[PDB]
RNA sequence: AAUUCUUGGACCGGCGCAAGACGGACCAGAGCGAAAGCAUUUGCCAAGAAUGUUUUCAUUAAUCAAGAACGAAAGUCGGAGGUUCGAAGACGAUCAGAUACCGUCGUAGUUCCGACCAUAAACGAUGCCGACCGGCGAUGCGGCGGCGUUAUUCCCAUGAC
């Protein structure tokens, strides 16, 4: 019985792919199956973009952003809820969510 | 084994193996001689060499016997002192050749005639340099590095008759002409096979040690016999 | 501890490496180098409790104790040098990261330059745990 | 008409010093007493006389080699590692 | 039965010509003391300084190393050993979906100082381009590999260590490739972006004074 | 939580040295290989598919019992090497009991050079060569036609869009 029809991973060229370890668990993972995300973080989110700005020293100033690439193995993915499970059409759309603020 | 019966068989051998001397020429400039045969030697599964060095002085040949490098053949010219040439069998002291290349027959004490690296199948490689002191490191066989004296020397290559270790000896003849062509010493009788006065060991109605085959450093003759003050003991794993 | 300097215009630099794995909190002043060190405490000083020694409150509780004990030698601003756990584990950074940085900015002390200094590699040695995960 | 279904020159050993050892006899007991072409004249007749010491019994020419072969396998490349070390100095 | 911080006493550093700040900090080590000498320990830190703060208004990004290779007393001077960039910084340049081109390189100045230079490059994607990727192929990118050689070893090779200082400020050798490679494949994020010290020539006193003079 | 390290200076900070692994991000439903498979910079050595051709041979081809070359990971036999991890084992927690998860150490093994072994969901669970039967939006390699920006300025043609 089938169900999907890229079977969990992008490969088409190859045979053999190379692994990833999991970064909350530490499993391997065939690099292209992963689930990945990329992070973007000003070292001040929301709360401590306040304190520091009038007690700092420079005359127009600008602090450094975090960036981070994260990794995960498919029940990491769903146990943490970056992802769900989906309906049967609803599968398809690799369109990915909005973001807008 | 301290005399009489034992004494090294020294007869059909050929030669004690050296180095050259030192002298002005090996000391400020070079000097040059040619190979006149390869050659087998007894109580020792490796080859020496002759050599025809022209002596300075007077007019004579002199004539020498190193231990020879793979890759030697005769005929061929052996160009040596503080310059000449880094490529093989040609000697030249350590304070000059490079980090990385291998050598034989090496000094320890500067102008010594080669005491370290001439079994065959040895090295002693040069890693590091420190020339306000004129010191040098040299990793030996063993693991070990010493620091040496930088004005002393050694022949370049890897040592003949390499891989000897390899062939099982099968027969106990072939063991008895081996060690016939060295000293007295082989079909070793062990120590448990030998009565109360004969060895510590040896008594009594089974074949046991009884006491630790391990004994003090510090013990006396006719008792320092086992494994001497030793580390450790059992099948060697790890590292 | 009294330094020389012109009393009304110069503030003694620093820098501070702020180590933040989720298991630990961490301070440490050095000089301008890194090389002696002025002012260290731990969140394991301050309080006491296995699994409450990282918390925000006990990566707060720490950096009070070294303004306290750094407005006595008299150092006014200070550079930064992050850290996340990082090697081969985690490079997001722990819970003692903005609130033992945030804590000093109330704390009488100015801020100046700040980064990451995780440990990363080019590549690894392999990671403990195995191939199957770590269940749980 | 071929002769023996394993054992090379160890046919001269019967029964004696167990299967293991007659196999590591194999490897050692045939390359030794091989010939080898002499590079210096082009023949075909290297040739052991003794431990590590060889002799083309054509152009008389005589080489240190391996015990058991005439080449020693990091001798090959301790050879190409000298060479490569008269390049990093001369410049 | 006793006080750490009253064994040490406030002493200077300094920083060279080339720069435009000269006083960078302070620093403090304990007095002659059983058999250890406040002068003797003293000579080998390394203070990861940046630029902006070093001059009066820069690009802060770049950062650099002053060791202390000699004391004066109340003031130690101070030594070439390196340069990298910020970590942020870095991090930010790359992207999916184009090429990245790095090379490197050991060359030595004309006095001793011999040094190990790093570089990066990236391929611009243009205005009106509506292709996503803007990747190159092997040998258009191993061609622009040996002009980033090539320019590296030319600026450093036939002028002395106080001369590549001063080209390393803004970035001299930086946009002097990317205006050398764009008729091979145009690129625009270029940088020497690490530079290491290998190996300094022995040590004369009056040498480092005509950097503070 | 505890086994495990620590005023015998452990952890965090520095400037040095040393080896044994692995090649981050760039990395894509992109690439090459007969399958297994293959990602640090240069130098060299034999090979390869595609495209291009008003070059030459002239049916020389397709599929294949027997027989042959290659064949992840584990597993063997002798060296060389032993950082990390880590079957067997020793403890600490867990549970009614756990010789299972987790936690502290750790051998065989993990890595090279030599020769065996011949199987995996060795997968697209999908024989190889041949003809034919719809529409579009991307993409990689090669060749051809065509407005206009940009680079080497001085434009010839080569790169970039």
């Amino acid at each position: 019985t089938k169900k999907r029809r890229n079977n969990g991973r992008a490969k088409k060229g190859r045979g053999h792919v190379q692994p990833i370890r999991c970064t909350n668990c530490a499993r391997c993972v065939p690099k292209d199956k992963a689930i990945k995300k990329f992070v973007i973080r000003n070292i001040v989110e929301a709360a401590a973009v306040r304190d520091i700005s009038e007690a700092s020293v420079f005359d127009a100033y600008v602090l450094p952003k975090l960036y981070v690439k994260l990794h995960y193995c498919v029940s990491c993915a769903i146990h943490s809820k970056v992802v769900r499970n989906r309906s049967r059409e609803a599968r398809k759309d690799r369109t990915p969510p909005p973001r807008f603020r | 084994g301290a005399g009489s019966v034992f004494r090294a068989h020294v007869k059909h051998r050929k030669g004690a193996a050296r180095l050259r001397a030192v002298d002005f020429a090996e000391r400020h400039g070079y000097i040059k001689g040619i190979v006149k045969d390869i050659i087998h030697d007894p109580g020792r599964g490796a080859p020496l060499a002759k050599v025809v060095f022209r002596d300075p002085y007077r007019f004579k040949k002199r004539t020498e016997l190193f231990i020879a490098a793979e890759g030697i053949h005769t005929g061929q010219f052996v160009y040596c002192g503080k310059k000449a040439q880094l490529n093989i069998g040609n000697v030249l002291p350590v304070g000059t050749m490079p980090e990385g290349t291998i050598v034989c027959c090496l000094e320890e004490k500067p102008g010594d005639r080669g005491k370290l690296a001439r079994a065959s199948g040895n090295y002693a490689t040069v890693i590091s340099h420190n020339p306000e002191t004129k010191k040098t490191r040299v990793k030996l066989p063993s693991g070990s590095k010493k620091v040496i004296s930088s004005a002393n020397r050694a022949v370049v290559g890897v040592v003949a008759g390499g891989g000897r270790i390899d062939k099982p000896i099968l027969k106990a003849g072939r063991a008895y002409h081996k060690y016939k062509a060295k000293r007295n010493c082989w079909p070793r009788v062990r120590g448990v096979a030998m009565n109360p006065v004969e060895h510590p060991f040896g008594g009594g109605n089974h074949q046991h040690i009884g006491k630790p085959s391990t004994i003090r450093r510090d013990a006396p003759a006719g008792r320092k016999v086992g494994l001497i003050a030793a580390r450790r003991t059992g099948r060697l794993r790890g590292t | 501890s009294l330094g020389p300097q012109v009393a009304e215009g110069e503030n003694v630099f620093g820098v501070c490496h702020i180590f933040a794995s989720f298991n630990d909190t961490f301070v440490h002043v050095t000089d301008l180098s890194g090389k002696e060190t002025i002012c260290r405490v731990t969140g394991g000083m301050k309080v006491k409790a296995d699994r409450d020694e990282s918390s925000p409150y006990a990566a707060m509780l720490a950096a009070q104790d070294v303004a306290q004990r750094c407005k006595e030698l008299g150092i006014t601003a200070l550079h930064i040098k992050l850290r996340a756990t990082g090697g081969n584990r985690t490079k997001t950074p722990g819970p003692g990261a903005q609130s033992a940085l945030r804590a000093l900015a109330r704390s009488g002390m100015k801020i100046g330059r700040i980064e990451d200094v995780t440990p990363i590699p080019s590549d690894s040695t392999r990671r403990k745990g195995g191939r199957r995960g770590r269940r749980l | 008409a071929k002769r023996t279904k394993k054992v090379g020159i160890v046919g001269k050993y019967g029964t004696r010093y167990g299967a293991s050892l007659r196999k590591m006899v194999k490897k050692i007991e045939i390359s030794q007493h091989a010939k080898y072409t002499c590079s210096f004249c082009g023949k075909t007749k290297m040739k052991r006389r003794a431990v590590g010491i060889w002799h083309c019994g054509s152009c008389m020419k005589t080489v240190a080699g391996g015990a058991w072969t005439y080449n020693t396998t990091s001798a090959v490349t301790v050879k190409s590692a000298i060479r490569r070390l008269k390049e990093l100095k001369d410049q | 039965v006793v006080d750490p911080f009253s064994k040490k006493d406030w002493y200077d550093v300094k920083a060279p010509a080339m720069f435009n700040i000269r006083n960078i900090g302070k620093t403090l080590v304990t007095r002659t003391q059983g058999t250890k000498i406040a002068s003797d320990g003293l000579k080998g830190r390394v203070f990861e300084v940046s630029l902006a703060d070093l001059q009066n208004d820069e690009v802060a990004f770049r950062k650099f190393k002053l060791i202390t290779e000699d004391v004066q007393g109340k003031n130690c001077l101070t030594n070439f050993h390196g340069m990298d960039l910020t970590r942020d910084k870095m991090c930010s340049m790359v992207k999916k979906w184009q090429t990245m081109i790095e090379a490197h390189v050991d060359v030595k100045t004309t006095d001793g100082y011999l040094l190990r230079l790093f570089c990066v490059g990236f391929t611009k994607k243009r205005n009106n381009q509506i292709r996503k990727t803007s990747y190159a192929q092997h040998q258009q990118v191993r061609q622009i590999r040996k002009k980033m050689m090539e320019i590296m070893t030319r600026e450093v090779q036939t002028n002395d260590l106080k001369e590549v200082v001063n080209k390393l400020i803004p970035d001299s050798i930086g946009k002097d490739i990317e205006k050398a490679c764009q008729s091979i494949y145009p690129l625009h994020d270029v940088f020497v972006r690490k530079v290491k010290m290998l190996k300094k020539p022995k040590f004369e006193l009056g040498k480092l004074m005509e950097l503070h003079g």
